[PDB]
């Protein structure tokens, strides 16, 4: 009975690589909008 | 005189949407 | 399609975001076109991939 | 009654509600917080 309070009121070891993949897809993206040492980001736009 | 503004002259910086995205 | 400049790709749908009067478009995280304002009817189309 | 600022080059944290507009925001050279 007191697993059931102590929960419904600690998954911090599920929650962490959840967050680290979230995170690192979110860089990627974000990597998309970079010149690099170019004009622009955007290939319409060269 | 002199005062003290506290929380000021904020603009939106361009076009553009947005919904809840800490920008 | 190309909105004014905007130059994209996808499905256009009818949306139902209030585009406050003064933003051009949809800005999402990860920073990707995802709403336009159409400029002749000043109607807001999301735009699916 | 008038008052007059200036602006400088700042880094800013700006809320966006959910219509869209700014309610809250963060000058990020205050303090440590
Ligand atoms: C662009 O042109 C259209 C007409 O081709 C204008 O449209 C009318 O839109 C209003 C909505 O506010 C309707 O009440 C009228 O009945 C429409 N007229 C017709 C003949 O359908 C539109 O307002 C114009 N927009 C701009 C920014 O110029
Ligand atoms: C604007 O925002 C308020 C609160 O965030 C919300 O209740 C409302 O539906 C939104 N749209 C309006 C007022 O058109």
């Amino acid at each position: 009975g007191k697993i059931q309070d102590s929960l419904s009121s600690a998954l911090g070891k599920l929650q962490n690589v959840v967050n680290q993949n979230a995170q690192a897809l979110n860089t990627l993206v974000k990597q998309l909008s970079s010149n690099f040492g170019a004009i622009s980001s955007v290939l319409n736009d060269i | 005189a002199y005062t003290n503004s506290f929380t000021r002259g904020v603009y939106y910086p361009d076009k553009v949407f947005r919904s809840s995205v800490l920008h | 399609f190309n909105f004014n400049g905007l130059t994209g790709t996808g499905v256009l749908t009818e949306s139902n975001k209030k585009f406050l009067p003064f933003q051009q478009f949809g800005r999402d995280i990860a920073d990707t076109t995802d709403a336009v304002r159409d400029p002749q009817t000043l109607e807001i189309l999301d735009i699916t991939p | 009654a008038y008052y007059v600022g200036y602006l400088q080059p700042r880094t800013f944290l700006l809320k966006y509600n959910e219509n869209g507009t700014i309610t809250d925001a963060v000058d990020c050279a205050l303090d440590p917080l």
